[PDB]
RNA sequence: AUUACUUUGAAUAAAAUAAGGUGUUUAAAGCAUGAAUAUUCAAGCAUGGGACAAUGC
RNA sequence: UAUCUGGUUGAUCCUGCCAGUAUUAUAUGCUGAUGUUAAAGAUUAAGCCAUGCAUGUGUAAGUAUACUGCGGACGGCUCAUUAUAACAGUAAUAGUUUCUUUGGACAAGGAUAGCUUUGUGAAUGAUAAAGAUAAUACUUGAGACAAUUCAUUCAAGUGAGUUAGGAUGCCACGACAAUUGUAGUAACCAAUGAGAAUUUCUGAUCUAUCAAUCAGUUGGUAGUAUCGAGGACUACCAAGAUUAUAACGGAUAACGAGGAAUUGGGGUUCGACAUCGGAGAGGGAGCUUUACAGAUGGCUACCACUUCUAAGGAAGGCAGCAGGCGCGUAAAUUACCCACUUUCGAAUUGAAGAGGUAGUGACGACACAU
């Protein structure tokens, strides 16, 4: 699959590396699971050494936080507003860390930046500016 | 200071936000400009969480054209056993230059130290620098 | 080497009509030269249908096959032909497998489908076919 | 180039000056595997084609019986010296004959 | 290398193969000791050189050399009871 | 290699295992346990080389499996159990006990242990870690995890452990007025008194130790195993006391 | 002020190189007390000296 | 043993090379009384293979009027690849980490085996469906935290840490077999682990009839991906990186190291092969099981081969041990046994062409008939 090894790159001087062996399984790699908006749907992928990763494709509820009053209540996310990694990620409404999202402050009153790894943790968390 | 797209924020941030500077280890001093400065760096040995391990080399800074990274040159020797004579050699190493050292220029002695892989070729941090002469090329970082 | 009575198949390959080579004998294209069993007529070019043994020269392939005259059998053709049970079918491209007079296929595999008319005619071909359309 | 720090010129000089010998250079050119009929082999098997007699050089006289042998690995033609007195009769046409160098090296 | 079990040689042929100053002296020892062939003469010659070098390497250092005292005392001791 | 290695070749085994070179192609691989791979002696070799109880290794299984050999406070049934440092070793079926100890000649020596002094075994503190729940505990040399220890203990001291009760008895600090026995390389098998320790902030800490007869030797901090405080010997030292004879009474003595 | 140089140590796979011991009947062998066994060229770590040396105020 | 000798001339003195010389490793002619030891399909073909064996396992402690568990990811063979790649010494993981081992409701719900019940094919370790039947196979159930994610705080040993730990708000998995003899399980911490994997410094043959090379290329930001750091990948930004101290490229009949042959000192040649590391199972490519495989005595597709056939189809990878053809100057028996060493297992017993013995054996080493 996708190998993260350094045998397909070049040297610091521009020279091309020459192959000696095939791909090694210790260089695993899995296709990104862009966490979009939608119903709760989280898969479980079996990683190396038997550990299980909560692989998330779509979630709508995320556990937020706001430190000025120390209250953490989950809420539904409306849509992604702005992303600092890529501009085409805004339209697809993907959920990635460090992406500005807009929410409904229904349980915060009675602009959120994601600070988790929803593709790996399986859940969405954030905070309020 | 704050000019790029993403919100450049320091890894260890605390409200009075305070400037987090940790004191360095093996007999080095923290630069004065690094305390009162408004700069930000996520790989600086002082203001971030990168540790300098046992390996430590030194050399002369060769290039200062790369953003927050410089190239050091080490003109060492190699002993040829058969001829009983040494042949001069060199090796170039890219070291991550923190923006704490603003007067660093090409041709300045620098003490480097190992750390975790920061990029494809950069695996070291600058620890101190010393001034030298000039050649009309006062090229800083 | 043929085993049976071929029906009527509308021949769509002429003289000097390049066909592919479904075989695995290191030959690419074989331009038809003649057709075995062709009852000719004045000013008429030899016609090859489906399941018709031909005589073709290899103009592209391995050196021991290039520039020589071989004997082939057409396994699929692009000219629409009608089966007797009212089916009107045609393939994607022409192709032909190198055989000998006894019918013993020279290769060992066939790429793509094989028309039914050219499978029962030569039992040595139907075995190697992936599918028989 | 005697200097203590000049260990690159001396090494480079010897690398350059070593290519001019007629003996070691034969051991690094790829000609033994290419132009030598024997190659790196001790013995060569072949087939007899022609019987030929080479007259000796100027001071000597007489005809040296020999055979033109075609190898089985390269196909080249080499003249072979029949060993003993009256031994040309023992060899025949189209038979396996072993060919193995001479006293002078190669 | 092919085998774990060690091996060694005992006799080395003299460089010059034919000398009349070495053929005569060989039968002055072969006939005297009643030896079978010339293998034995080469074997003792290896033995003498086996320790002659050992005495020569350690003779070049000072009398206070710890290795000279350690192996030298063993070298003289081994060669005295023999 | 695709994963873990199982077969240990004869030569790849550590040299202090007394093994030959023509005996066989393989050597018994010590399993995971309380001590390292090269810091150990497998239990199979102890009962066949040092003890000479069994003609071959087949009969070792007909011994350990019978619940015969007792090590530390428990009793094992593993043929190749890893036996390392001076942990006690009791065999009640033969009424005799030993102790795996180093010696100045770079080997593994067995000092007999009486029934009165086999009730406890020394252990070396490796690191002090503040566990979860504000529960500190110290990892010992044999990998033993112990509960709440004395708070005065450091990470490089020594603790006098008991087998049955499993509690700390006495503690000896790592200071300048104590004695230690080495487990290192050239210096292992040597006992002496620490006289000076130099700290290098770069890589290592180097300590100077003086023998009983005045001999001074240098070693690394990782090799130090404190045996007592104030030239007092808390366990039975080997037959040679652990002194380093200057090879004057080895070449000459062995003649007679 | 570094570096080189030089003296020391530490750690440094076995096999093997030269062997310490050991009458396989000698020897090739073998380790039946395990020589401190010395090994590490090139590099690297700490250290006593600065004559010769390279770096510029 | 710090060693020379014949050869240009009528003769002499030199440079100069040819041949002679001694030794290691290959082949071969002739001869070949023994005892001990011992190499042995690599050079040209990592070419192709008929056959036979080489991975299986049951204690009282899982299920008994085959299921389940572990292993085949070790061992063994070959040297095709490979030129700062690998490897060796060394340093880091304050940038990651398992398997095994050692220290911390007097009982629930089920159907799937064995054996059949009726068979279908010429076969493939071929496969159909009807009846039940147990769990240490699967869910539950409860008898009571731990550890991860996120936002915020108290802040120390440590060469060095807003760090081990503690306290908050909160999400998530959520336990200690409904466990067997007349030991077994879930997790969490640590050691085994100087281990495995990445990585720091130094070190490689010839070539300039190879002088300029690189565009994910050099670095930064932010994310993704992976057990884990990182252009490993992605979007944006700047133009940067190497280079006469030999960059980029080319050849090897190049796996590297420990080492071997030969040496007065200095050196030269070799090393696939005892042991360590690396790579591969006709060729790449893609994946399954699992703690570790890009596994090939596992699977699939393609290219090239091989075997049976009822002409409808089926599997196979001897660069494993013997043995067959070819290749060549060039290389052994289609043997027996787990007794020695060791490994695997449901564990004192069962298995091993690993291993040992026997057989051929003038590659070699030691004593030695006449």
């Amino acid at each position: 699959g996708i190998t993260r090894d350094s045998r397909h790159k070049r040297r610091a001087t521009g020279g091309k590396k020459n192959s000696m062996q095939k791909k090694k399984k210790n260089t695993m790699g899995r296709q990104p699971a862009n966490t979009r908006l939608g119903a709760i749907r989280v898969h479980d992928v079996r990683c190396r050494y038997g550990i299980i990763k909560r692989r998330a494709l779509r979630l709508e509820n995320g556990n937020f936080s706001w430190a000025s009053q120390s209250i953490t209540k989950g809420t539904k996310i409306l849509n992604v507003v702005y992303n600092a990694s890529d501009n085409d990620f805004v339209r697809t409404n993907t959920l990635v860390k460090g992406a500005i999202i807009e929410i409904d402050p229904a349980p915060f009153r009675l602009l959120a930046c994601i600070s988790s790894r929803p593709g790996q943790t399986g859940s969405v968390e954030g905070y309020i500016l | 200071e704050q000019t790029e797209r993403a919100y450049q924020k320091q890894v260890f941030h605390h409200h009075s936000v305070k400037r987090y500077h940790k004191q360095i280890g093996m007999g080095f001093v923290t630069p004065a400009e690094a305390i009162k400065g408004t700069y930000i760096d996520k790989k600086c040995p002082f203001t971030s969480d990168v540790s300098i391990r046992g390996r430590t080399l030194s050399g002369i800074v060769k290039s200062c054209h790369m953003k927050r990274t410089i190239i050091v040159r080490r003109d060492y020797f190699h002993y040829v056993s058969k001829y009983q004579r040494y042949e001069k050699r060199h090796k170039n190493i890219a070291v991550h230059c923190s923006p704490a050292f603003r007067q660093l220029k090409e041709g300045d002695h620098v003490v480097i130290g190992q750390c975790r892989p920061l990029s494809k070729t950069v695996r070291f941090n600058v620890l101190k620098f010393t001034s030298r002469g000039t050649g009309d090329k006062k090229q800083f970082a | 080497g043929r085993q049976g009575n071929k029906f009527r198949v509308t021949c769509g390959l002429n003289n000097a009509s390049t066909v592919n080579c479904a075989d695995n004998t290191g030959a690419k294209t074989l331009t038809i030269i003649s057709v075995k069993g062709f009852h000719g007529r004045l000013n008429r070019l030899p016609r090859a249908g489906c399941g018709d043994m031909v005589v073709a020269t290899c103009k592209k392939g391995k050196p021991e096959y290039r520039k020589k005259m071989h004997t082939a059998v057409i396994i699929r053709q692009r000219r629409t032909w009608r089966r007797k049970d009212g089916v009107t079918l045609y393939f994607e491209d022409n192709a032909a497998v190198i055989v000998n007079m006894k019918g013993e296929m020279k290769g060992s595999a066939i790429t793509g489908p094989v028309s039914k008319e050219s499978a029962d005619l030569w039992p040595k071909i139907s075995s190697n076919a992936p599918t028989i359309v | 180039a005697r200097g203590l720090h000049a260990a690159r010129k001396m090494l480079a000089q010897r690398r350059a000056n070593k290519w001019a010998d007629k003996e070691w250079k034969k051991g690094k050119l790829v000609t033994r595997y290419k132009c030598n009929p024997l190659g790196t082999a001790s013995h060569a098997k072949g087939l007899v084609q022609e019987k030929l007699g080479i007259e000796t050089k100027q001071p000597n006289s007489g005809i040296r019986k020999c055979v033109r042998v075609r190898l089985l690995k390269n196909g080249k033609k080499i003249t072979a010296f029949v060993p003993r007195d009256g031994s040309l009769n023992y060899v025949n046409e189209n038979d396996e004959v072993l060919i193995s160098g001479f006293g002078r090296r190669g | 290398g092919r085998c774990l079990r060690n091996h060694s040689i005992t006799y080395k042929t003299p460089k010059v193969p034919y000398e009349r100053e070495r053929f005569d002296a060989e039968l002055k020892l072969v006939g005297q000791f009643g030896l079978k062939n010339k293998k034995e003469i080469q074997r003792v010659h290896y033995m003498l050189g086996h320790m002659r070098t050992i005495a020569k390497v350690m003779l070049m250092k000072d009398a206070k050399d710890p290795k000279r005292l350690l192996e030298g005392a063993a070298l003289l001791r081994r060669l005295h009871n023999l | 290699a695709r994963g873990p290695r199982h077969h240990l070749k004869r030569l790849n085994a550590p040299h202090h295992w007394m093994l030959s070179k023509l005996g066989g192609t393989f050597a018994p691989k010590p399993s995971h346990g309380p001590h390292g791979m090269k810091e150990c002696l497998p239990l199979i070799l102890i009962l066949r080389n040092r003890l000479n109880y069994a003609l071959n290794g087949r009969e070792v299984t007909m011994i350990v499996k019978n619940r015969t050999i007792k090590i530390d406070g428990k009793i094992r049934t593993d043929t190749r159990y890893p036996v390392g440092f001076m942990d006690v070793l009791s065999i009640p079926r033969t009424k005799e006990n030993f102790r795996l100890m180093y010696n100045t000649k770079r080997r593994f020596c067995l000092v007999p242990l009486t029934a009165e002094q086999a009730k406890f075994k020394l252990c070396k503190i490796e690191k002090r870690v503040l566990g979860t729940g504000a529960i500190p505990y110290i990892v010992t040399h044999d990998g033993r995890t112990i509960r709440y220890p004395h708070p005065e203990l450091q990470a490089n001291d020594t603790i006098k452990l008991n087998l049955e009760t499993g509690k700390i008895v006495d503690f000896v600090k790592f200071d300048i007025g104590n004695t230690a026995m080495m487990i290192g390389g050239n210096g292992m098998g040597r006992v002496g008194v620490i006289v000076k320790r130099e700290v290098h902030p770069g890589s290592f800490e180097i300590v100077h130790i003086k023998d009983a007869k005045g001999n001074t030797f240098t070693t690394r901090l990782n090799n130090v195993f404190v045996i007592g405080k104030g030239t007092e010997t808390l366990v039975n030292l080997p037959l040679d006391k652990g002194i380093k004879k200057p090879l004057l009474q080895q070449v000459n003595e062995t003649i007679k």
